[PDB]
């Protein structure tokens, strides 16, 4: 009831975060896929009515969703940021991330270790509207922005700050007094630089680490390689092949026999096409979260706690990879700390005084106040507390003897 | 006319990546999406007058004067 | 009818565990835990973080402290008679049994 | 334009909020529910291809789901931290929660 | 069984949709402190269990 | 001059618009400057 543990030092921390954005745009010609083109099954699928036109409608609704999900996540930059030709932000690293220019398609580093380790019977596949090359422009674009100029992009126009300062705003915002920040500018840009550095290697070690990409890219395969495989069925029919039971039965048999072909390729289309309106869903809810990080963590920092990273929220850089996104989520986690004897409140001269902002703590022969989460002791005094009543009501306080900085002054 | 995913042999005539494009005339200059197309290629109805296609602009250009 | 229930990876007593585990480290720590490891500090003082986080100042606590106390194990009492007394309050799980 | 309300007084709530993690594990063998025990019938069950490998396939993901939900929502914690055997937790008694 | 199988697989993502919500309340309203209006019960929130 | 952030209002640089911590040596691109007293006009009563 009277010990804290205050962190006396801290790491920042890089936790890489990876979210699907779209799927394979898919467009399937229901009756290329169905008839093979051969007439007398047509002259019978056209006897089903709407079961060839709204499948290709409901294709449609998931392949415009796709470029919907994919500007809503990187279009939320309100002109093409570009970084300037000085790269001396206070010391952290910022190449890696950025834009090299010897690659042709103008991706990062880390890009493109991304772009490596993620890897026509009447289907079709429909190109992305924006290529890989433009959304690696809006990954310069949010990037080049929230180096330069923070949050403020997000808010109106970009406007310029030096990027010490912006850390130092960033740690003002999770309760760290930002001269801790400049105190140690140096150690905090190589402890960030060298957890940049272990990205690249961590992504290098496995495959495994992009399960949620690599997922997307083959369940759809798995999908399309199903969809294939089920022309080979019969259904009840005599042969799997329509122009096989077209010259053997004749026309009256053979139409029993093809109604069945048309029954179990149609109903494996249904089912197909019903498969993905439920993993676009599941896919537009993963666009939706990427579209609200990009929103709160890169063009903003997040109060919400354990939502962008695991320890305190700094920022965020977003990252292009194929079919998603990834976010390097930085962090501040405080990391060695040490216990106090503390109080709720002190007692001067029949009055409590309570801390402004921090707590009161001991190292058992001494009181101080400190910042909650940095150990940093300042000597308690007439502005670093407020009065509020007496002595009594308190439960825990303990006697003290304030300092009043005024009091030397009026010894004129 | 878009021909999706067809080479131009096969069928003004421009070739874009999502097909042979036919009765647009392509623009090297580059604007907003009016309308979608693929890969990157956009068409309008800019001015005298005939339907367009060029590669979109994502954005106004903005080097940011960071010191 | 070649029907079959699998368990489930975590028992009801490995859910207890985890409750608990989050619950003391909530008691104990605050926030803390969520990003360091779980730094000790006084309860009374944790309620006084709190009240400072919805613009209510430090001392509104200590000056009410026993007050506060009465209200929330009153509070927890009237959750305890509310969940014995009916059934009526689960309806969105019964309802995933249901279904 | 000059009248303003000002709370002197508070009440503590506690609101109970209830949240579904997960659905019942279930899975179905489709020859054994389609079919049952004939021989037969399973050979007649092979011309239909594929549908029932692929709704086999769609209850064991909905089932290993199940599982990544109920540690998504509780697994939040990297250590069991265990209650201390003294309550001296300011006059606030949560024995009925512990 | 094909109707059984479609209605659980939405069941399934309706649930999934009410795990990650209760997985984003537990991360806020239990290791942190909310600051959004009428996401942790009527009032301003303290904490939660 | 110190401004509050998002709406340029200058403020004459004092001892309660501002807080001390350490010496110089360890701020990257500090510069000096006076900083004004509020208590100097009764300092000099
Ligand atoms: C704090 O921790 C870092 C490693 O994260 C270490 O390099 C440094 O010496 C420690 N102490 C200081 C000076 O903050
Ligand atoms: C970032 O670190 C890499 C390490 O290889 C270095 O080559 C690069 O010049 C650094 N960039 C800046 C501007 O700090
Ligand atoms: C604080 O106290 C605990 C229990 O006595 C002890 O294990 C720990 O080493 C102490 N120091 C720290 C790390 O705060
Ligand atoms: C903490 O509890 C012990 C119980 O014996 C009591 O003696 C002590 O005075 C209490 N201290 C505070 C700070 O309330
Ligand atoms: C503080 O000193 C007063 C006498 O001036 C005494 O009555 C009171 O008990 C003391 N309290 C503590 C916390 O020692
Ligand atoms: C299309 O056909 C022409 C034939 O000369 C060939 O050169 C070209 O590479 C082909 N590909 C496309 C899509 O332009
Ligand atoms: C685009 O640039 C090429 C360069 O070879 C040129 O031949 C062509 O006429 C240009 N088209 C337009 C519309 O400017
Ligand atoms: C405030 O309300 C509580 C009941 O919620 C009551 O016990 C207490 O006496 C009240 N205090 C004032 C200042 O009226
Ligand atoms: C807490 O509640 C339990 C059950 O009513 C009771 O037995 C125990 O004495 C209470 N403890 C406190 C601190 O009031
Ligand atoms: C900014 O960089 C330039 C060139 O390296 C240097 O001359 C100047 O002193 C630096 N200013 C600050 C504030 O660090
Ligand atoms: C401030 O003045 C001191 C001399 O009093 C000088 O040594 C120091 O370099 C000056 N600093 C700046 C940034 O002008």
């Amino acid at each position: 009831n009277n010990s804290i543990a205050i962190p006396t030092n801290f790491t920042i921390s890089v936790t890489t975060e990876i979210l699907p954005v779209s799927m394979t745009k898919t467009s399937v010609d229901c009756t290329m896929y169905i008839c093979g083109d051969s007439t007398e099954c047509s002259n019978l699928l056209l006897q089903y009515g709407s079961f060839c036109t709204q499948l290709n409608r409901a294709l449609t609704g998931i392949a415009v969703e796709q470029d919907k999900n994919t500007q809503e996540v990187f279009a939320q930059v309100k002109q093409i940021y570009k970084t300037p030709p000085i790269k001396d932000f206070g010391g952290f690293n910022f190449s890696q991330i950025l834009p090299d220019p010897s690659k042709p398609s103008k991706r990062s580093f880390i890009e493109d270790l991304l772009f490596n380790k993620v890897t026509f019977n009447g289907l079709t596949v429909l190109p992305p509207l924006l290529t890989d090359e433009m959304i690696a422009q809006y990954t310069s674009a949010l990037l080049a922005g929230t180096i330069t100029s923070g949050w403020t992009f997000g808010a109106g126009a970009a406007l310029q700050i030096p990027f010490a300062m912006q850390m130092a705003y960033r740690f003002n915002g999770i309760g760290v007094t930002q001269n801790v920040l400049y105190e140690n500018q140096k150690l905090i840009a190589n402890q960030f630089n060298s957890a940049i550095g272990k990205i690249q290697d961590s992504l290098s070690s496995t495959a495994s680490a992009l399960g949620k990409l690599q997922d997307v890219v083959n369940q759809n395969a798995q999908a399309l390689n199903t969809l294939v495989k089920q022309l080979s069925s019969n259904f009840g029919a005599i042969s799997s092949v329509l122009n096989d039971i077209l010259s053997r039965l004749d026309p009256p048999e053979a139409e029993v026999q093809i109604d069945r072909l048309i029954t179990g390729r149609l109903q494996s289309l249904q089912t197909y096409v019903t498969q993905q309106l439920i993993r676009a869903a599941e896919i537009r809810a993963s666009a939706n979260l990427a579209a609200t990080k990009m929103s709160e963590c890169v063009l903003g920092q997040s109060k919400r706690v354990d939502f962008c990273g695991k320890g305190y929220h700094l920022m965020s850089f977003p990252q292009s990879a194929p079919h998603g996104v990834v976010f390097l989520h930085v962090t501040y986690v405080p990391a060695q700390e040490k216990n106090f004897t503390t109080a709720p409140a002190i007692c001067h001269d029949g009055k409590a005084h309570f801390p402004r902002e921090g707590v009161f703590v001991s190292n058992g022969t001494h009181w101080f106040v400190t910042q909650r989460n940095f150990y940093e002791p300042q000597i308690i005094t007439t502005d670093n507390t407020f009065v509020s009543g007496n002595c009594d009501v308190v439960i825990g306080i303990v006697n003290n003897t304030v300092y009043d900085p005024l009091q030397p002054e009026l010894d004129s | 006319v878009l021909y999706q995913g067809v080479n131009c042999t096969e069928v003004n005539v421009f070739q874009t990546r999502a097909g042979c494009l036919i009765g647009a005339e392509h623009v090297n200059n580059s604007y907003e999406c009016d309308i979608p197309i693929g890969a990157g290629i956009c068409a309008s109805y800019q001015t005298s007058q005939s339907i367009i296609a060029y590669t979109m602009s994502l954005g106004v250009e903005n080097s940011v004067a960071y010191s």
